[PDB]
């Protein structure tokens, strides 16, 4: 897989590696799930999420 | 903002209001607890640098509800390539004197990695621009925070569809050419924010245009992806005496 197509399947950030290797990464205040693509908050107020709306659909 | 709507209180929690001697100067974007991104041109006429205030958690300017947090601006960092009175490299990085406290009403916008921003975010058509700027060209500024969804144009297509500064690689166009919807005076420095898979990211800064909502013209926005590494390096740097810092770019 490649980062320039479909974000490499990553929810957030994507690095291409020597070989057919891709690594997804997450912003500070998030951790990468075992699927290797998804990012989940590790703190109360992660960047780029709107608490009153996250609470609205939680 | 022209032709938008009120941003419901708390739904634009990264929005910053910049004040000089208590008067409205500009907008800005919170990107973590101490750092705010704005527009270089906001500071072209500053005389006393020690009178700059940033306010987070702001919504209705006519009242205090207690969610507001004010901080002195300790540093203003502007790239060496910016020339006052002109439009290219229209970006400024502000250090707050004390961190803000993250709350339901005060949340940073994610500063994306460059590659992600160039390869993915740049192709998200619509993004949100916000501010307490003028509601109409030659009109009064907003008392409640306004927000506007604007489509991004490829620069070739902006130049083709527009009808005088250049559109450089450090800029992009977004909005409408029919005079209905635009960012306006007072909105300068504020966020152009882009949603991708559940999270919002900083892609632009309210920069300039041919007046406000001028028919045949689009809003011009600083292309933040060109500045990610520059910003990241400065955020790791020790503070320097004196508010203004001109820092080399690239
Ligand atoms: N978008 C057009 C406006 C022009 C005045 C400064 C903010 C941007
Ligand atoms: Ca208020
Ligand atoms: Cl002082
Ligand atoms: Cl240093
Ligand atoms: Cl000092
Ligand atoms: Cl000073």
């Amino acid at each position: 897989l490649i980062c320039v197509n479909e974000n490499g399947g990553c929810e957030q950030y994507c690095s291409d590696h020597t070989g057919t290797k891709r690594s997804c990464r997450c912003h500070e205040g998030y951790s990468l799930l075992a699927d290797g693509v998804s990012c989940t908050p590790t703190v109360e107020y992660p960047c780029g999420k709107i608490p009153i709306l996250e609470k609205r659909n939680a | 903002i022209v032709g938008g709507k009120v941003c419901p209180k708390g739904e634009c929690p990264w929005q910053v209001l910049l004040l000089v001697n208590g008067a409205q100067l500009c907008g800005g974007t919170l990107i973590n607890t101490i750092w705010v991104v704005s527009a270089a041109h906001c500071f072209d006429k500053i005389k006393n640098w020690r009178n700059l205030i940033a306010v987070l958690g702001e919504h209705d300017l006519s009242e205090h509800d207690g969610d507001e947090q004010s901080r002195r601006v300790a540093q203003v960092i502007i790239p060496s390539t910016y020339v006052p009175g002109t439009t290219n490299h229209d970006i400024a990085l502000l250090r707050l004197h004390q961190p803000v406290v993250l709350t339901d009403h005060v949340v940073p916008l994610c500063l994306p990695e460059r590659t992600f921003s160039e390869r993915t975010l740049a192709f998200v058509r619509f993004s949100l621009v916000s501010g307490w700027g003028q509601l109409l060209d030659r009109g009064a500024t907003a008392l409640e925070l306004m927000v506007l969804n604007v489509p991004r144009l490829m620069t070739q297509d902006c130049l083709q569809q527009s009808r005088s500064p250049n559109i450089t690689e450090y800029m992009f166009c977004a909005g409408y050419s029919d005079g209905s919807k635009d960012s306006c005076k007072g909105d300068s420095g504020g966020p152009h924010a882009t949603h991708y898979r559940g999270t919002w990211y900083l892609t632009g800064i309210v920069s300039w245009g041919q007046g406000c909502a001028t028919v045949g013209h689009f809003g011009v926005y600083t292309r933040v992806s060109q500045y990610i590494e520059w910003l990241q390096k400065l955020m790791r740097s020790e503070p320097r005496p004196g508010v203004l810092l001109r820092a080399p770019f690239p």
